[PDB]
């Protein structure tokens, strides 16, 4: 129909661009989080995996 | 002289480094343990673990847990909630009510596979 | 799925079950100590 609707959508996608821009770097950053709470376990596993192997043997 | 200990639950550590004696309330009678000590694995009760370092003192609540001793390093398998028979029956019961469905089924329901790899070439084009 | 790194999330299935020189003073019970162990090793890897 003519270039005032092409205008609008040009805006609507620009808009949404910036929002999923942004939670790219908030995920990130929950990725470092999630991945120290990881680390944080560790000692439990491998130190019961010891206790229950001499307990058994 | 000073023995390396370590405080330890499944979710993250509550301490650790060198000490002087560790004094712990084990399944039958307290325990105190001193650098050099024989090896002892103990089942723990809900109560505290006092920790003397080098002359200053520390002291932790611990709601269950394993005590590994060794003359060189003494572990703590410390629990962080009570299991008890109660409690613990009581969160299973729940994954059991939400667990309940309308359309069970037999348990030999199959051939799902091409739903899966038509959705898998989509993703394909989205990136 | 595990983190074998940031542009990489493997599906995987391992199986939960089934799984010196000196001894171990135990207190209570060997068998009671063996049983509680294994319940916090299953609940420890699926946690993790």
């Amino acid at each position: 129909a003519g270039a005032k609707e092409i205008r609008s959508k040009i805006a609507s996608i620009k808009s949404t661009q910036k929002i999923t821009n942004a939670m790219e770097k908030v995920a990130v950053s929950k990725m470092r989080k999630a991945q120290m709470r990881m680390a944080a376990g560790r000692p439990y596993a491998e130190r019961i995996r010891q206790v229950i192997g001499h307990l058994a043997n | 002289i000073t023995v390396h200990c370590d405080i330890v639950s499944a979710e993250a550590e509550i301490f650790s480094g060198l000490v002087e004696m560790v004094i712990a309330h084990g399944a039958l009678g307290d325990l105190g343990i001193a650098p050099g000590h024989a090896p002892l694995i103990t089942d723990l009760k809900p109560g505290p673990i006092r920790l003397v370092k080098q002359g200053e003192q520390e002291v932790y609540y611990i709601s269950g847990g394993f005590l590994e001793v060794q003359p060189n390093m003494v572990k703590v398998l410390a629990d962080t909630v009570v299991r008890a028979g109660d409690l613990d029956e009581a969160a299973a019961q729940e994954a059991l009510k939400a667990a309940e469905k309308a359309l069970q089924g037999k348990g030999a329901e199959f051939d799902y596979s091409a739903a899966a790899a038509r959705l898998a070439e989509a993703a394909a084009q989205l990136r | 799925n595990k983190f074998v790194n940031t542009m990489t999330q493997k599906p995987t299935v391992e199986q939960l079950i089934p799984l010196h020189h000196w001894d171990y003073l135990y207190e209570p019970d060997a068998k009671s100590l063996l049983d509680g162990l294994l319940v916090r090793y299953v609940e420890s890897q699926v946690y993790q």
